[PDB]
C-alpha cells in the first residue's frame, strides 16, 4: 500500500525521469536480458542486440505505461487493466521476471539520476514497482 | 559462483575502486530504509524513526563495513564461497533467525549502491557479474538452514 | 488485485466456516509454530506448550481479524489500519512469516473442509490472504 | 531436507495410504489454478482456461502421475535428495527454465492435497515432517542454478 509520502515521492522522481523515461526502459531491459537471460525467452521474435532497434522502441513503450501508472496512483487496477489481460491472461508472465526488472530498473535510476536517488525515493519506487507488478500479474477482469 | 576469468575481472576491477567505508554504510541503510522490517535485527542501535537517522546513525555505518569487509574476504575465495561463510551462516541461522530470503535483499540493495557510486562504469556487463557474485554469496550465506 | 468471483468465493467459503474461525485460526497457529520454530521467535511472552490457552484465544483474534477482512474487501487499507501500525510499525513482521501463517491457515482449512476447498477457492483465498498481508507488512499512513 | 528417524517415520506411514493416481493430478491440477502464470509452461496440454477444463485435463493427470512418482523415488532416498534429482534438475534449468520459486510452490500445494485427503490424521506433526521433505526437494531441484 502506498502512503501519500510514497506518491509524492513517486510523482517527484517521475518529474525529473521525464523526458529521459524512454531510454531508461532500453537500459533496464537491455540490463535485465543480460543478467537474468531466462528473461529472453519471453521475446522470441526479437532483435536482443545491444543496439536493437525493437529493444528501444520496447522501452518507450513500457516507460510510457510507467508514466501512464504514475499518473493514477490512486487507481491503478482501473488504469492498467488491458496491460494485465495482456501480461497475466495472454503472456503469463511468471512473476519473478517482475522483480527481476524492477530491480533493473531501480539500478538504472541509479546510475542516471545519483542526486535524486535518495534512500526514500528508493524506498517509494520500490513499492511503486511492485504494486504495478502485483496488477499486472493478477487475474481481475 | 565459478564466475568466469572476464567476469572475475570485471568485479574485481571494480571492487578496487570501492570505498569501503561509505558504501558499506550506504547499503546498510538503504536496506532498513528499503525493506523496513530489517530494522528489528538492529533495534539496539539508536533511533531507526527516520531515513535520515538510519542514515546518518553510527552504529549503522560501522556495521556496514563489517558487512563489506565479509564481502571483500569473499572476493579472495571465489570458488569456496560456502566454506568461506560457514560460520556467517550459523550465526545469521541459529542464533539471529534470519531468513535467508533477506540475502539477496542485501545484495540487491548493494548492487543499486555501486550503481550510484559508479554510473556510467557500471554498465550492463559488469553487473551482471555483481548479480552473479550476490547471489553466491546469499546462497553461501544459506548453507546451514537446508 | 480481488475479481468480483474471488470475492464472491471469499465470501462463500468463510460463511462456511461459520462458529469455526476461533479453532481454526489456533490450529492454523499452532501449526505454524510446529513447521517453521523460528515464528516462535515472535511469541516469546507466550505459552507456546501445546492446547496453551493464550494460543486459543490469540486464534479467536486472528479469525476476528480476518472476519473484519472479509467484510471489507473493497477497503483493506481503511479497515484494517490498526493492524497494520500494530505489524508493521510496532511489531516489524518479517513478510516470509506472512507467506507461512497463510499456508498453514489454508491446509487448517482444506483438513476440515474438503469438499469446500475446492480449487477455485483455494485459489481466492491465497490471494485473499497475500491481500492482507500486504496490508498488514505495508506503512501507509 | 536432514530429517530425524521419527520425522521418518511419520511421513513413510503416511505414504503407504497416498492414491498416487490421484493425488499427483490434484497436485498439478492446483499448482495450474492457483498459481495461473504455470500454465505456460504446459501449453501443448490442452485449453487449460477454466478451473474445471484444469481439473479435467488427461495430461494433467497423466502428468501429475509422473511428477508424484518422482517424489515417491525421492522418499526411498531422503539422504541424498540432490543425488536423486540432479537429472530433473538439469531438465528444468537448461532445458525448460523453470523458476525455482515454483518449486516450492508445488510442494505447499501437495502437502494442501495431503491435508485434503487425510483430514484429521494429517496433525501438525505429521505435516512438520512433509514441510521438511518438500523443502528438500524444492532445494534439490533447484541446485543446478549454481
Ligand atoms: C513494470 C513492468 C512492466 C511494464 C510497465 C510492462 C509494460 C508493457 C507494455 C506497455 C507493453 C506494450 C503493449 C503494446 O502496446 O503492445 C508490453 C508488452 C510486452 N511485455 Fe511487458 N511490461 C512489464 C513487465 C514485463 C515483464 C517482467 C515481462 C517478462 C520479462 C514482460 C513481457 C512483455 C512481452 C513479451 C510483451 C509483448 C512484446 C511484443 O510482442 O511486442 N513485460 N509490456
Ligand atoms: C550479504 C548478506 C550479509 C552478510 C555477508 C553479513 C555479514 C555479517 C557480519 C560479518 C557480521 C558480524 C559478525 C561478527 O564478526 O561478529 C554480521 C552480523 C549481524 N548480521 Fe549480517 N550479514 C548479511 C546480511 C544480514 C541481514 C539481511 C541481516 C538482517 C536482516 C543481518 C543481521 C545481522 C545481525 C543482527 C548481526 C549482529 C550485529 C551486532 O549486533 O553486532 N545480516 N553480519
Ligand atoms: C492474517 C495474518 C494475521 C492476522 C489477521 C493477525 C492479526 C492479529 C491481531 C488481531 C492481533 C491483536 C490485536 C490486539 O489485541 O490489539 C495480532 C497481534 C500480534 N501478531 Fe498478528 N496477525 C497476523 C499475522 C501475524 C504473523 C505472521 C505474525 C508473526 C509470526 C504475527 C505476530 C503478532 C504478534 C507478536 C502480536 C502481539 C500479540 C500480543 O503480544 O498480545 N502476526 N495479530
Ligand atoms: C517440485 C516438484 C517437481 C517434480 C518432482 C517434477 C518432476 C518432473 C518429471 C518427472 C517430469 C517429466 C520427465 C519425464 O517424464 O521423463 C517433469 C517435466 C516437466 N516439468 Fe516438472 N517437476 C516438478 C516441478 C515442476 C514445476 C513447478 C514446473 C513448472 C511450473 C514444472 C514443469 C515441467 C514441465 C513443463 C515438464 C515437461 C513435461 C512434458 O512436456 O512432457 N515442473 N517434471
Amino acid at each position: 500500500v502506498l502512503s501519500p509520502a510514497d506518491k509524492t515521492n513517486i510523482k517527484a522522481s517521475w518529474e525529473k525521469i521525464g523526458s529521459h523515461g524512454g531510454e531508461y526502459g532500453a537500459e533496464a531491459l537491455e540490463r535485465t536480458f543480460l543478467c537474468f537471460p531466462t528473461t529472453k525467452t519471453y521475446f522470441p521474435h526479437f532483435d536482443l542486440s545491444h543496439g536493437s532497434a525493437q529493444v528501444k522502441a520496447h522501452g518507450k513503450k513500457v516507460a510510457d505505461a510507467l508514466t501512464n501508472a504514475v499518473g493514477h496512483l490512486d487507481d491503478l487496477p482501473g488504469a492498467l487493466s488491458a496491460l494485465s489481460d495482456l501480461h497475466a491472461y495472454k503472456l503469463r508472465v511468471d512473476p519473478v521476471n517482475f522483480k527481476l526488472l524492477s530491480h533493473c530498473l531501480l539500478v538504472t535510476l541509479a546510475s542516471h539520476h545519483p542526486a535524486e536517488f535518495t534512500p526514500a525515493v528508493h524506498a517509494s519506487l520500490d513499492k511503486f514497482l511492485s504494486s504495478v507488478s502485483t496488477v499486472l500479474t493478477s487475474k481481475y477482469r | 559462483v565459478h564466475l568466469t576469468a572476464e567476469e572475475k575481472a570485471h568485479v574485481s576491477g571494480l571492487w578496487g575502486k570501492v570505498n569501503t567505508e561509505e558504501v558499506g554504510g550506504e547499503a546498510l541503510g538503504r536496506l532498513l530504509v528499503v525493506y523496513p522490517w530489517t530494522q528489528r535485527f538492529f533495534e539496539t542501535f539508536g533511533d531507526l524513526s527516520s531515513a535520515n537517522a538510519i542514515m546518518n546513525n553510527p552504529k549503522v555505518k560501522a556495521h556496514g563495513k563489517k558487512v563489506l569487509s565479509s564481502f571483500s574476504d569473499g572476493l579472495k575465495n571465489l570458488d569456496n564461497l560456502k566454506g568461506t561463510f560457514a560460520a556467517l551462516s550459523e550465526l545469521h541461522c541459529d542464533k539471529l533467525h534470519v531468513d535467508p530470503e533477506n540475502f539477496k535483499l542485501l545484495g540487491n540493495v548493494l548492487v543499486c549502491v555501486l550503481a550510484h557510486h559508479f554510473g556510467k562504469e557500471f554498465t550492463p556487463q559488469v553487473q551482471a557479474a555483481y548479480q552473479k557474485i550476490v547471489a553466491g554469496v546469499a546462497n553461501a550465506l544459506a548453507h546451514k538452514y537446508h
